[PDB]
């Protein structure tokens, strides 16, 4: 990511000139479920976090 | 001062206070132009 | 046949072709030299400057094989004048630096 | 040269600055040692 | 056995062949350096320095340097030239140029400008120097 | 990286032979032969053609 | 701008910097020896 | 303090660490340069304080991706800024993202008060205070945000192509050159030029989709781009290729 | 050349080493420095 | 032998017990508030990176 925030895929060899580090964003799906002892449950997924 | 974009190797020229993004390529590696001074080399 | 005279040498030579490597080890790597150079303000001895001069380690092999050899003067040069070369003022009754 | 009471510290010595000196550092910045921090500590308990 | 010069495991190697190029190499080192204003007080920036500018100035010649305190590719370079001109301010600047060792004589390869992993500006020299086998 | 202009052992002139030791390669000539065909007659030339790695034809697959 | 006296880096302890010389001794960095200040302790204090 | 030569510029030499009468050659100083150490060649509540401000400061740099250039000098805002105490009453986590903000535009890669929003707890509005409060109590002041500086990140977070960019780049200066979006927000014009150049190319793009990345509402975006879309073919570049021809632009 | 030993000035020397002295660095062999009688270190290379 | 595979596999373990025992007491802490807790916002990202 560079310093305006544009994402860009990172070549290793820009990785050794620009001293990078080259690594890929890892993201997990995440399913939310709330109870409140109301009989009703909330479930929610947050999509690739 | 120019500077030859590592990428498309367009050479641009910047001054001390504008970023090194290539001018038409945006990519942020530059090579200094080969200095114009003379350099003597003995075929030895 | 001998180069320098062209005379035949007596023994014939084992030759041919044979893969040679060279190593990483130049000399001009490994040289260095010291005399009079930079010294660490607060030890007062050597370290190395803007080049190799760093001096050598005069280690206990070394003044353990020099007092062997009996070269007080030599052996009180490199650990001494040839290092960290001082001199005080002792107060002769109570023994104190003044 | 040794007295029982001279265990007792009544007075404290202070070395003097180049056994304790203050390197300047990335410029003016006057890098104190270690016991010079210490006796900065040292004076301040003593005045309170 | 001849002359006794390769005794002890030494070499004995012909002049004429190390002239042609026989094991002849070249040996590349690559300086970097980078500007970083960490702590607002200090910033450091890449400027050929000048008398004016700093305070103390060793005798050592800035001249091989360009305005933009790197100095060019194609520019020999021994342990009395300054490869990179950087200079922080003091809270008169500072000069923290990288001086190459007296040991270290080349030609400059390449000299590239970039920006780090952290944002900063960096750079890296790269100096050519040809090994003869000697 | 590039064939050697000069014998390194005697001198004879080698950075001449190499696109001709080729085209003789491709000619179906055996190394034997296509060193015998250019006049490579001491061992230590035929050692500088038979031995050589022309990795500068690999260099310019980058782009300068 | 100047050192100050009897603080810890009170001059007659020794040379303040490379270019100066300490009242006490007249002497360059490297020729004065550096002298011992003292902290005389409110409360005596055991010597550990 | 040369013995020999008084208000002589004695010559510093690595040779030796030595001082050199300039106008002599005497030594001056035995070896007092120590030229290695010039060139290479449990804790305070307030400062706890600043430790968690700090830890908060990386985390929320993190989440964007901002560089560590930018969080060294959010780091030095949030020194100054807690060290001058006018904000002693508010939040850290307040202070931090206000201070946040301040750094991107300082460094010229301005982020939208709701990016920084996303990124911490603490609201756009609360943001918006201590970023006031922080300008006066630094005595400071950061450029005006302008079109260009998100084009960048909302064009490459949008996938589109470097054309598409360049020409909702044009599009957003030129709208603004030609005064045809009057105190509309500069992200509002940027959305919509986006929109617009989005539009015309083979890469479009939905309102949604556009608002949710830039953070404008979809009526905003609309508004915006319907101010400027009369002038479309004058905000297009003159060098560029149109998918779908200018005049024949989505009209609402 | 780099190295150096520390001759003292005697009338049958005086001339050679005075040799010595006017080479200076630039000239191998040469002298780095001159000592005199105060112990004060001249460098032969700023003046030569 | 425990190649990158084996190794990398032990520092994400025990990397991500800590991602999850720091969800845990941010999550925590604005439950005891009585609010709820945005995902997105307990996830420390400089823990696995
Ligand atoms: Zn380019
Ligand atoms: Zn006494
Ligand atoms: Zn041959
Ligand atoms: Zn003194
Ligand atoms: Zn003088």
């Amino acid at each position: 990511w560079e310093r305006d925030g544009a994402p860009s895929p990172m070549m290793p060899n820009e990785a050794r000139l620009r001293n990078l580090t080259y690594s890929a964003p890892l993201y997990v799906d995440i399913t939310k479920t709330v109870i409140k002892e109301g009989e009703e449950q909330l479930q929610t997924q947050h999509q690739k976090t | 001062m120019i500077y030859i974009c590592g990428e498309c190797h367009t050479e641009n020229e910047i001054k001390s206070r504008d970023p090194i993004r290539c001018r038409e390529c945006g990519y942020r590696i530059m090579y200094k132009k080969r200095t114009k001074r003379l350099v003597v080399f003995d075929a030895r | 046949y001998n180069g320098f005279t062209g005379r035949k040498i007596t023994s014939q030579i084992f030759i041919g072709p044979t893969y040679y490597q060279r190593l990483k080890h130049m000399v001009d790597d490994k040289i260095h030299s010291r005399a009079r150079g930079p010294i660490q303000i607060l030890n007062r001895q050597p370290m190395e400057g803007r080049s190799r001069d760093g001096g050598l380690r005069f280690g206990e092999m070394e003044r353990d094989c020099q007092i062997a050899h009996g070269a007080a003067q030599f052996l009180r040069e490199r650990l001494f004048e040839a290092s960290d070369p001082y001199q005080v003022h002792v107060c002769n009754l109570c023994g104190i630096m003044a | 040269y040794a007295r029982p009471e001279w265990m007792i510290v009544t007075v404290l010595p202070v070395p003097p600055l180049s056994v304790r000196p203050a390197v300047v550092m990335q410029g003016s910045a006057r890098n104190q040692d270690d016991l010079t921090h210490k006796l900065a500590d040292i004076v301040k308990i003593n005045n309170q | 056995s001849y002359t006794g010069y390769n005794q002890e495991d030494s070499v004995i190697m012909n002049r004429s062949a190390v002239d042609r190029g026989f094991f002849r190499s070249v040996f590349y080192r690559s300086y970097k350096e980078q500007e970083s204003k960490k702590g607002f007080d200090q910033e450091e920036v890449f400027e050929k320095p000048t008398r004016e500018t700093c305070q103390g100035m060793r005798h050592a010649i800035y001249d091989k340097l360009d305005d933009d305190g790197l100095i060019a590719p194609g520019v020999r370079v021994s342990g009395d030239d300054v490869i990179i001109g950087k200079t922080v301010t003091l809270p008169t600047k500072r000069d923290c140029s990288t001086f190459l060792r007296t040991s270290e004589t080349g030609i400059v390869d390449q000299v590239m400008v970039t920006l780090n992993q952290e944002g900063y500006k960096f750079c890296k020299i790269r100096v050519r120097s040809v090994r003869i086998p000697q | 990286m590039i064939i050697p202009v000069r014998c390194f052992t005697c001198g004879k002139i080698v950075g001449n032979k190499w696109e001709a030791y080729l085209g003789l390669l491709q000619a179906e000539y055996t190394e034997g032969d296509a060193l015998d065909a250019l006049g490579l007659k001491r061992y230590c030339c035929r050692r500088m053609l038979l031995a050589h790695v022309d990795l500068i034809e690999k260099l310019l697959n980058y782009a300068p | 701008g100047r050192p100050k006296l009897g603080g810890l880096m009170d001059p007659r302890q020794g040379v303040i910097e490379r270019t100066g010389r300490c009242q006490t001794c007249a002497g360059n960095m490297t020729e004065c020896p550096g002298h011992f200040g003292h902290i005389e302790l409110a409360k005596p204090v055991f010597h550990v | 303090t040369c013995p020999n030569h008084p208000d002589a510029i004695l010559v510093e030499d690595y040779r030796a660490g030595d001082m050199i009468c300039p106008e002599c050659g005497l030594v001056v100083g035995d070896r007092v340069i120590d030229v290695g150490s010039e060139w290479r060649t449990t804790m305070s509540s307030s400062d706890r304080a600043m430790m968690n401000a700090f830890k908060e400061i990386t985390t929320m740099a993190d989440r964007i991706n901002l560089p560590r250039n930018i969080v060294d000098r959010t780091n030095n805002l949030f020194k100054q800024v807690y060290e001058q105490k006018s904000l002693k009453g508010r939040a850290n986590d307040a202070i931090a993202s206000a201070c946040l903000y301040i750094a991107c535009r300082q460094e010229g890669v301005p982020r939208t008060f709701k990016e920084i929003c996303a990124v911490s707890r603490i609201s756009k509005k609360e943001i918006g205070r201590c970023f006031k409060l922080i300008l006066k109590a630094l005595e400071t002041s950061v450029d005006l945000i302008t079109t260009g500086d998100f084009m960048s990140r909302f064009c490459s977070n949008l996938c589109l192509p470097k054309q598409v960019q360049m020409a909702a780049t044009h599009i957003a200066r030129k709208a603004v050159e030609l005064d045809l979006v009057p105190g509309r927000s500069p992200i509002s014009v940027a959305a919509a030029a986006i929109y617009m150049a989005s539009q015309a190319s083979a890469e479009k793009r939905t309102q949604k989709e556009i608002g949710d990345i830039a953070g404008v509402a979809d009526v905003t975006i609309r508004q915006s781009y319907r101010l400027i879309y009369p002038r479309a073919p004058d905000l297009f570049p003159t060098d560029f290729k149109f998918d779908t021809p200018v005049d024949k632009l989505p009209q609402l | 050349a780099n190295m150096t030993f520390a001759e003292i000035v005697t009338p049958f020397n005086i001339d050679r080493l005075q040799e010595l002295v006017r080479r200076g660095n630039s000239q191998y062999p040469g002298a780095k420095y001159i000592i005199r009688d105060n112990g004060d270190r001249i460098d032969l290379r700023f003046h030569p | 032998l425990d190649l990158a595979g084996p190794l990398l596999a032990f520092l994400f373990r025990g990397m991500f017990k800590n991602l999850l025992k720091e969800v845990r007491i941010y999550a925590q802490k604005f439950i005891d508030r009585g609010k709820d807790f945005n995902l997105e916002l307990a996830i420390k990202t400089r823990i696995i990176s």
